């Protein structure tokens, strides 16, 4: 309901802000918060270090709504064709972000929620088995956090 | 092409940390 | 369940990362995301501009678990005694963050969830009426975002 | 004291933007 939603929204705002302030001091609200923060930083670092190459590949992105799924799946399949590792996983997230930004740039905002769903499905079905076999997201935090 | 370049930098990033 | 929770967690990770990348380009995942981002930035800016004063007041924080609620409530009551405005609201969030960081510093991690609950309650009961009368959080985004 | 100083900078911040 509207009343509860208002209450729930205020709570989430508080949690979000506190999580952020804690992270700035190297603390975390929760393990989930720690993972989110590690992934954000790793994505930033990835995109910063390899700025030339990342801009290059994203400049090759010429998506239309009718070709975006094929573009997403074909890149991601090739990315993981001969293995999964933490760096390729960071690359997978960064690629998804780039696609969302490009979609909004070109007034294709409708693609944003679709890309998120495609990424979540891929993560669930194709990355999670490796992730669980390799120490889970807690292990990623230990390495890239 | 995109995926090749993405894969290359992903592996570089991986090699550094993991 | 464990299975669904895993799926839900992966989805939230995707949403979080995409929200962040969009915000870096001045876009937003949703209105809620826009508010969270505006509040984070405003808190950062507040704490940066008034660094001397903010450090000063936080250095006066000597909390124990038994005195933390009283300390929280007395500061917040005095903060809003003669009015609510967007800057005092930002100050309220920043103060809460500072209290959480200080609590973790002193191995009083148990206070973190308590502070969050105190803040959410205060927001619901004492700030929301002003906020709604003054254009809602969407108006805050327009001003401080 | 804490609240006074917090209030003062909150009002300064408010005055700048709002």
């Amino acid at each position: 309901g509207p009343l509860g939603s208002m209450s729930q929204s205020n709570r989430e705002l508080v949690v979000d802000f506190l999580s952020y302030k804690l992270s700035q001091k190297g603390y975390s609200w929760s393990q989930m918060a720690a993972v989110k923060q590690a992934l954000r930083e790793a994505g930033d670092e990835f995109e910063l270090r390899y700025r030339r190459a990342f801009s290059d590949l994203t400049s090759q992105l010429h998506i239309t709504p009718g070709t975006a799924y094929q573009s997403f799946e074909q890149v991601v399949n090739e990315l993981f064709r001969d293995g999964v590792n933490w760096g390729r996983i960071v690359a997978f997230f960064s690629f998804g972000g780039a696609l969302c930004v490009e979609s909004v740039d070109k007034e294709m905002q409708v693609l944003v929620s679709r890309i998120a769903a495609w990424m979540a499905t891929y993560l669930n079905d194709h990355l999670e088995p490796w992730i669980q076999e390799n120490g889970g997201w807690d292990t990623f935090v230990e390495l890239y956090g | 092409w995109i995926a090749q370049e993405l894969r290359e930098i992903g592996d570089k990033f991986n090699a550094y940390y993991a």
